[PDB]
């Protein structure tokens, strides 16, 4: 019963952490899934920004 | 009456498979009646009709020990046409039956009681027909057997198929 | 700052201009206008709880903005619209994200298409309750992905498809998913770990075969016994196939009695178990 | 004695119980970490390249002011 | 069934041992993968603050332009304790690697936003003094 | 809507104007038009599942974008048109990689250019099986890797460039890439853990040597007794280096067979061991 | 003749998979002739016809025991060919075969007469193809068997497959 309960909960402390890592770990799949809606919906109003600033380039220079 | 087409089924629950009667629907027959399944020109058997919310319309069930008997398989063509006892010759008084145990499973040999075996046997298998070399399963004490009509004797005349009754003795 | 007058002014403003007050030139200035008066009661909406009201609000701003010429944050307010929708008391947050995916696709925007695509089909079950076209939406998108290179999200709408697929009798069509999810996985040593799980479901999945569908695809897998990851996958199954092969409805659930020992069985394994356990029972009384 | 032998038995048991459930939990991990490692190799490259895209509207708007 | 149960419980330790030791392998490309995660961010944020300015820029431009067994046992058992000092080696590190990316990943979506916004509206003062 | 149609419009505008078409200015500004015209058709037909006819449509989109003066937004292209490809039944999927690269790298962009480089490599061996280029590409890859300090990527790649290095036979220059992947894994303790496998592997692999090249690498290693980790790599080796010094295939083989237990052999193991088995009988038989 | 594609299936009825012959349909092959099935360009095995009203044409059934040896699975694809033997050198004259129970779960001690085998063998078994490590099952008296052939001679030459006929020696 020594070592028995010496290892017993040894590891029954370590089920904690990856409790604490499964979910931190998942919480940032998310929050990076909502700067790829962001990101990219950013760049694509710059398609028109390079094409609008490009037109004022053909007006004042 | 003068005929019909009919698919073979599976039988729908366990309790109609014990009953050893060919479960069908509503919107056809009724349960009570009696049919005789025709195969081929010498191949007629006679099975008991019990309705059931589970059947499709244009369509008979029958269980294991049916289909290995009358030797139907799932999914063949068949014609049924309804069939009436005459009770003045087909009424079953005496019928031999070989009991075994259908699995060799189980293995527990009681002094399985007779008399309670034939009182169970009419109070489930009463007003049906059975026919000489039959297959079918008995349900006694939460046990299954595996019966086999050898003789029937009406109420002495030797019949091919009766009719059995509440006043019917089984050996 | 009220959303009922915003809605006016929005409405007042969003009608194609012409005569006196035209004058020369359109404005597409205006529909834009009305845009953010709509957006800007929307937010309201939901800062109250409304839902029901934003939701609707910000589908009138996301049409609007279609009017003028701006396809791109006009998808994001469908988007708006179907999260408002989703956590409101309504339905139309699957009408919102249809016409948020049309444009997203007609766009040439894919992977966020199919990061839609995937919440869709994810709606069209946990709520709708319509897994015959939820398995359609999941399916295609794992295509989008899958032509992405993005093979981890492939494999995780693949998952769905046929995780569900199992529980809507489609026992075959899952084994399929299972062995393509499973040939696409091996390459990279980085599944090779959870690469059991994947055979272990497929051979349990039976589509009613009269065989060894499972004894055949159980020795293709490549066990190792000082493998102990490998103990909770296949060890189990030659084990079921012996108590199939036997119609013996008590080894098999003596074994899985036991396996639930070594390996908890999740509620997709139990379901899938009893099915089989029923295919033996069935096989003894039929 | 069994009464011994047969406590040491329900302790280590029940210890290897709570270790293959924890053990779960380090697999689905390595599963999760790497889903995210390809969706940020998206996310990345989109927002470099957004960068590069910009950095060249910045360049043109600048020499459009002078 | 004595033997039966210091040896059963004994195998799955040895199955155990491997266990956290193919888990630790795992969990360092974790180590590997997250520590790579965090590097191909700090140029994201990098150019994250870089179309921050040039929108500055831009916008202010177009204003300028609109006007022996248990001794074992226990050996096995330790490495699996042992390996505590790995799975400690992670979780803490990344862990804490993890909030200081989102806190700057929020940082990034903002302004990821922000600039959308005035090119929108840098396009629509633009249109209308246009060629 | 029909990319025929476009495919063709595309081809009529990408042409330097000349006379009334010229006017004044042009150039870029008509180019660019048939590029993002090829670009529409390419992505319908990626649509319609044509993917090889989407992929020469970007080919086409990009190289006509060359013809810009934007390699950026080409090599992009490039690597769309890679994606199509790959995913698709012909070929040139390698073709337009390469043409990335070549863009990628005179640019300057070496992250990026070694981040599709392994991808390359990594398709040149699992499809092409053409190890040769393969292994120069594992390796340039990393050395641009070295370069942005991304020690991590680096090294991944010197694993590649090794591991299929032993099967090419290049047992020497194996075990040196492992010596090099060593002394620069060491000074992170983020790696100590794994630096173990690496004076296995060095150590198993044998340039036809007679001596002790591997007693000694055996030697060099660091390790104390009471190691959980160093238990999977050198205590086997001196029982292997023992069982050659003594020309017995038969502990070897043996003790293949019972370490197999306490640590899986992989593939590569197998294979180079084999490797072993066989010197030792042919110093037998000889 | 020249080979065609078909679907493996299971074997109909339970008294034809004791007889270790690939049931096919009678609109396709007749019962008697040989056929060699293809599953890859390393696996080439040969099976006997007998053909069955239940099975339906463009696919092959195959017992339980016969997959469990040729690796075959109802569902795939597989190529069967004509077979013709060459009785000149191919007839079996003296057949070794291994027989165990195969169910090791009916296992008895009774005494059973090989004579009586030897002569149902080749009464069921007669102008069929049988091969080196074939494995297959005897019914005998209801009881089933595991037959393993072991060696194969010729009316003295060694072969793989070959026809046993009428005055065929079985041990």
């Amino acid at each position: 019963n020594r070592r028995l309960q010496q290892t017993q909960a040894q590891v029954d402390e370590v089920v904690d952490i990856m409790r604490v890592n499964v979910d931190k770990v998942l919480e940032r799949d998310q929050k990076l899934s909502e700067l790829d809606d962001r990101a990219d919906a950013l760049q694509a109003g710059a398609s028109q920004f390079e094409t609008s600033a490009a037109k004022l380039k053909r007006k004042y220079w | 009456m003068a005929g019909r087409s009919m698919q073979a089924a599976r039988c729908p629950t366990d309790e109609l498979s014990l009953s050893n009667c060919a479960v069908v629907s509503e919107k056809d027959y009724q349960s009570g009646q009696h049919v005789i399944v025709r195969t081929s020109p010498n191949h007629k058997y006679i099975f008991t009709l019990r309705t059931h919310p589970s059947v499709v319309p244009g369509s008979v069930a029958f269980s294991l020990p049916q289909r290995k008997w009358a030797g139907l398989s799932i999914g063949q063509e068949i014609e049924v046409a309804l069939y009436s006892f005459d009770k003045a010759k087909q009424c079953i008084g005496t019928m031999t039956i070989e009991i075994d145990f259908l699995q060799k499973k189980n293995i527990d040999s009681n002094p399985y009681d007779t008399d309670k075996m034939a009182a169970e046997f009419i109070q489930q298998f009463n007003n049906q027909a059975f026919s000489v070399g039959q297959q079918l399963v008995f349900s006694f004490n939460d046990k299954l057997f595996g019966l086999l009509v050898k003789d029937i004797e009406a109420m002495r005349q030797k019949i091919e198929v009766g009719l059995v009754v509440g006043n019917s003795q089984v050996a | 700052a009220e959303a009922m007058a915003l809605l006016a002014e929005a409405e007042r403003k969003v009608k194609n201009s012409q005569s006196f007050f035209s004058g020369l030139f359109g404005g597409s200035s205006k529909i834009e206008e009305a845009c953010e008066i709509y957006a800007r009661a929307a937010n309201m909406f939901k800062m109250a709880k409304n839902w029901s009201a934003a939701g609707n609000a910000f589908c009138q701003a996301a049409q609007l903005h279609l009017q003028l010429q701006s396809k791109h944050d006009a998808a994001t307010c469908f988007v708006d619209a179907g999260n408002a929708f989703k956590k409101a008391d309504p339905q139309e947050a699957i009408n919102c994200l249809m016409r948020a995916i049309e444009i997203y696709t007609d766009m040439g925007r894919f992977t966020i298409a199919a990061k839609h695509h995937i919440s869709i089909a994810e709606i069209y079950e946990t709520e709708l309750v319509d897994v015959e076209k939820a398995i359609a939406h999941y399916e295609q998108s794992a295509d989008y992905y899958k032509g992405e290179e993005s093979n981890s999200s492939a494999n995780k709408c693949l998952l769905k498809v046929a995780g569900y697929a199992a529980q809507l009798e489609q026992y075959q069509k899952a084994i399929d998913i299972y062995e393509q999810v499973g040939t696409s996985a091996m390459d990279s040593p980085l599944l090779k770990y959870s690469a059991k799980d994947y055979f272990f479901k497929a051979a349990l999945c039976h589509f009613c075969i009269d065989m060894l569908n499972a004894k055949l695809a159980v020795q293709k897998y490549e066990e190792l016994f000082p493998a102990f990851s490998d103990s909770r996958e296949c060890k189990l199954m030659k084990k079921l196939l012996e108590a199939h092969e036997e119609q013996n409805v008590d080894s098999y659930t003596e074994s899985v009695k036991e396996y639930d020992s070594i390996s908890r069985l999740d509620q997709w394994l139990t379901t899938m178990l009893l099915r089989i356990k029923k295919t033996i029972q069935g096989d003894e009384e039929d | 004695a069994l009464s011994e032998i047969e406590t040491r038995h329900s302790e280590i048991i029940k210890l290897e119980n709570s270790i293959r459930e924890l053990h779960d939990m380090f697999m689905d991990m390595a599963m999760l970490v790497e889903s995210q490692g390809e969706m940020i190799d998206r996310i990345e490259y989109n927002v470099e390249h957004a960068v590069d895209y910009v950095e060249r509207a910045v360049s043109d708007t600048k020499k459009a002011v002078k | 069934r004595a033997d039966q149960l210091a040896d059963e419980s004994l195998e799955s330790t040895r199955r155990m041992l491997q266990l956290v030791e193919e888990s630790k392998d795992a969990g360092i490309r974790t180590l590997v993968m997250l520590d790579e995660q965090g590097e191909q961010l700090d140029r994201v944020e990098e150019g994250m603050n870089h179309i921050n300015q040039d929108m500055k820029e831009a916008e202010k431009n177009l204003k300028d332009l609109g006007k022996a067994r248990e001794n074992e046992m226990d050996e096995n058992l330790e490495q699996v304790s042992g390996i505590i000092g790995n799975l400690r080696h992670m979780a803490l590190d990344m862990g804490n690697e993890i909030d200081t990316q989102n806190r700057q990943i929020d940082r990034i979506m903002e302004k990821a936003d922000s600039n959308k916004t005035r090119i929108d509206e840098a396009n629509q003062r633009a249109t209308k003094m246009l060629g």
